[PDB]
């Protein structure tokens, strides 16, 4: 089902694998780095227990880190079972187009994990680094998705962490800021249906 | 307006359209030492001659991937760092934009830092509008990791990118490391005739000649003079 899909859980509980398979994942974690935090974060142990393997056979993970995660999620992503086989850098610009502990930082980075071996993929037509406008706080930019289009352009694909301005078409969204469940895709209504009858996933 | 589409449209990379400290210049410039450079040939050179031991090492082994005597990470992985690192000391690491953005971390925790900035150099091609087989993307950029030991600037670099078979690193990342402040005793592994500079000692293969002195290079950091973050005053002698 090509229009946009989520499920508003808590993805430590959710049962992933009446989801299906996927070309491609993508995460933007709420790591457990410093202290307070405005969300609720994952322990690292929580990380590294995420059932991400069920989700792909071969394709690519596209992960966010940031700070001592960059470390972490270079942990989780080999756990998992990826090789990182690539490395974006989102620029973090105003609307002029102008950059915003030992240094300022200009950007944020996204690992690129590749399993098993994805066929017919559109390598290479894009580079490593994108350069958009920050909106609101942890807030990803839009042109990650346009460049996971054309790398692999129709197939399924599920984000985690997502929040509601996060959702699109050709993916499932994944999140606890989502509204309710709104899924299309027959198979995964029917996996869904079986799995939690009475709608309740805990 | 969306750069990557551009980017796929027209060649020109998303970096092409971003838009683009004195008298601390002139107290680095006051107290650096005298350049220092030796002819070495690192794989069969053992570095604890190289004395005293470092607040700073810059290291840019020559990478195979750059060019498209190279070395490889399992190369890099057995130079034995940690035998020149001052207790309190910095490292940074260009590795590259592919395994050695892994390896390179490899290195820094074998070598016993913790990496704590990640510098981006950012490639443009704004004057000319073939990549690595695992590679999912037009590679741009390179990765000079900066770590720690013991207890102004951004995290990017942009340039437009060099010619082809030119494996200079952009001079910038002298200017960020030296306005850090981190010490005088800064070493620079892999460096070249081309990057020899004041307050730096570079040893490397290629040099083509040497000056480097152990007795006279310490003297340098002689008391009254062995604590100078190298952006104070000079201490006055007689
Ligand atoms: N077990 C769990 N299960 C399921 N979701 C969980 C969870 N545990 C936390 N999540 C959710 O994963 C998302 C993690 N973001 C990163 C921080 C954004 N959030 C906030 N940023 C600032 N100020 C805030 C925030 N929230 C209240 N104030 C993905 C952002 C997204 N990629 C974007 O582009 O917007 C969040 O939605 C989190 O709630
Ligand atoms: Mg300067």
């Amino acid at each position: 089902l090509f229009p946009p899909q989520w499920i508003c859980c808590d993805i430590r509980y959710l049962d992933v694998s009446i989801l299906g398979k996927f070309a491609v994942v993508m995460a933007d974690p709420p790591w457990d780095i410093h202290m307070e935090l405005p969300y609720g974060t994952l322990t690292d142990d929580e990380m590294r227990r995420l059932n991400i393997p069920v989700l792909q056979d071969d394709g690519f993970l596209f992960l966010w880190v940031t700070g001592r995660a960059m470390e972490l999620g270079r942990e989780c992503l080999n756990l998992w079972g990826y090789e990182r086989v690539d490395e974006i850098i989102w620029v973090k610009t105003n609307q002029l187009q102008r950059i915003i502990h030992w240094l300022n930082h200009g950007k944020e980075h996204c690992l690129v994990g590749v399993k098993g071996n994805p066929q017919g993929f559109n390598q290479g037509l894009d580079c490593d680094v994108i350069v958009a406008e920050v909106r609101s706080t942890s807030h990803k930019p839009d042109e990650i998705y346009g460049m996971i289009e054309r790398l692999s352009p129709g197939t399924r694909k599920i984000e985690l962490f997502g929040r509601p301005h996060n959702v699109q078409p050709n993916w499932i969204t994944l999140g606890n800021q989502l509204d309710g469940i709104h899924l299309l895709d027959p198979d995964v209504v029917a996996r869904f249906k079986q799995r939690y009858p009475d709608g309740i996933i805990s | 307006n969306d750069y990557c589409q551009h980017f796929v449209d027209t060649g020109h990379r998303p970096q092409n359209f971003i838009r683009d400290i004195r008298l601390k210049d002139e107290l680095i410039a006051k107290s650096n030492t005298p350049p220092m450079y030796l002819q070495a040939d690192i794989e069969a050179f053992d570095i604890r001659e190289l004395t005293p031991k470092f607040d700073v090492i810059l290291l840019e082994p020559p990478l195979e991937e750059y060019y498209r005597k190279c070395w490889t990470w399992d190369d890099i992985m057995k130079l034995e760092i940690d035998e020149i690192a001052a207790p309190r000391s910095f490292i940074f690491l260009w590795c590259g934009s592919g395994e050695g953005l892994d390896l390179g971390r490899v290195c820094l925790r074998k070598w016993g830092y913790r990496r704590c900035e990640d510098i981006c150099w950012i490639k443009t091609n704004k004057n000319n509008p073939t990549l690595d087989p695992k590679a999912v993307f037009q590679r741009t950029k390179e990765h000079c990791l900066m770590g720690i030991k013991g207890t102004v600037d951004i995290d990017l670099i942009i340039t437009e990118e060099p010619e082809i078979g030119n494996i200079e690193k952009p001079v910038e990342i002298f200017h960020i490391i030296e306005h850090f402040c981190l010490g005088r005793r800064r070493l620079h592994l892999f460096g070249r005739d081309s990057t020899i500079r004041p307050g730096w000692l570079t040893v490397g293969p290629t040099l083509t000649n040497s000056n480097y002195n152990a007795e006279t290079y310490a003297s340098y950091f002689s008391a009254p003079n062995s604590y100078l973050t190298g952006c104070t005053e000079e201490i006055e002698r007689l």
